[PDB]
């Protein structure tokens, strides 16, 4: 319900994120 | 009778002076995959098994050879096939190994393949290639997973 | 293996007769005649409990006790020893060899060293004095089980075991030969 | 920052095995 | 019974020298 969606959506936009700090750190 | 002489020739040689062998391990399984494609299990296994002792040791040349050659290194397809063989025929002694190895494919197939997917789904034979790599080693993880049958909730428990 | 290679109680009335002649000739032989007469009434109560077939046939023999207790020829020693050699192989003692074999065989899957280290070694022992026992599969597959071991302790207990019942029986040894002659670099 | 992201990629699985369990619920 | 055998040979099998 209600808390699977909003926990979800904060885990997508959170590893958006923390893909591109990675991102950052590689090069 | 070959390789059964010169195995113990080697260990001859490992026994008096510690450090020589683990010296140069990766250009040892680059070259047998060069002579192997000059002549054409657990072929490798001796070796593994000699090297087992140093824990540092152990880490360090698993982890220089598996994250250079798949991550971003334009590595044979053949050499891939080869080394994952190996890996897979890789008699295991402890507990440390497989947990070891399972974390860090784990993550950098995380990282890589998320990148990947979204690559390919926002836009290719580069595509192709590269993706033959990394479906290869996650169905190394899987068969691996298999071969110990344990939950990913205890592998992920392990740091 | 050196020994076997309503008439029930006449032989106890004979036996009775041989000891009740031993008690004229040394004393403390009624305590046996006593201990033996209660162990046939225990014994024939223990079989009826396994109907009124054997009621019947109990109760004339539990009275048959009582009597011939109240009651206290030619027969001597050597038959006495054979008689009660028989009645002691109806008893269930002589056939419980077997059994303890099993029990041994759960052993040897455990996790301590020495305790299977003697296992095999008295195995050894056992086979060594009956060589005709290696026929049963499970053993066999035991003793291949300990020879593939991942201890040295055993894996000479089973050598051993294994060079000795060939040394014994001097023809069929080429069948364990092989799997000997393989072992020899075992570090 | 490979830490973290290992960390929030399987929270992510987890979850989506959470809206599974959830539509079998 | 097959319960703990150790793995193939390569605990004790010092290969043959020549």
């Amino acid at each position: 319900l209600e808390s699977v969606r909003d926990k979800f959506q904060e885990t997508s936009d959170e590893f958006e994120a923390a893909r591109k700090r990675a991102k950052k750190a590689k090069q | 009778a070959m390789r059964n002489k010169a195995d113990q020739q080697l260990v001859e040689i490992d026994k008096k002076y510690a450090g020589f062998i683990h010296m140069k391990a990766v250009a040892g399984m680059k070259m047998s995959y060069q002579v192997q494609q000059a002549i054409n299990s657990a072929l490798c296994s001796h070796l593994y098994s000699m090297i087992r002792g140093n824990r540092q040791h152990r880490r360090a040349f698993l982890i220089s050879l598996l994250n250079l050659f798949d991550d971003t290194a334009k590595t044979d397809v053949t050499m891939l096939l080869y080394i994952a063989d190996n890996l897979a025929c890789f008699p295991y002694q402890t507990q440390e190994e497989p947990l070891f190895i399972m974390h860090h494919i784990d993550i950098t197939l995380s990282v890589s393949g998320s990148n990947l997917l979204q690559s390919f789904k926002e836009s290719l034979i580069e595509f192709a290639n590269v993706s033959q790599g990394i479906l290869l080693l996650l169905m190394l993880k899987q068969h691996l997973k298999n071969l110990c049958g344990f939950s990913d909730s205890k592998i992920q428990k392990y740091s | 293996v050196t020994s076997k290679m309503d008439e029930i109680q006449q032989l106890q009335k004979a036996l009775l007769d041989y000891l009740d002649e031993n008690t004229e000739t040394d004393p403390s032989l009624v305590f046996s005649r006593k201990f033996y007469i209660a162990q046939w009434f225990r014994d024939t109560t223990l079989e009826t409990e396994k109907k009124e077939i054997e009621t019947t046939g109990q109760i004339m023999h539990r009275a048959e006790n009582r009597k011939k207790f109240l009651r206290s020829d030619t027969v001597d020693y050597d038959d006495a020893c054979l008689i009660v050699r028989y009645l002691a192989s109806m008893r269930p003692f002589a056939q419980s060899f077997d059994i303890y074999l099993t029990q041994i065989l759960r052993v040897l899957g455990e996790n301590a060293i020495a305790v299977r280290t003697k296992a095999m070694k008295c195995l050894s022992e056992v086979v060594a004095v009956d060589p005709s026992i290696l026929a049963r599969l499970d053993m066999q597959r035991g003793v291949h089980g300990r020879l593939m071991d991942n201890s040295t302790s055993v894996r000479e207990a089973a050598v051993e075991l294994l060079g000795r019942f060939v040394l014994c029986r001097p023809q069929l040894a080429e069948q364990y030969y092989d799997m000997l002659i393989e072992r020899i670099l075992d570090t | 920052a490979e830490e973290d992201t290992q960390f929030n990629y399987h929270r992510k699985k987890n979850i989506a095995a959470e809206r599974k369990e959830a539509k079998q619920e | 019974i097959l319960q703990e055998n150790d793995f193939g040979d390569f605990g004790m099998d010092d290969r043959e020298i020549m």
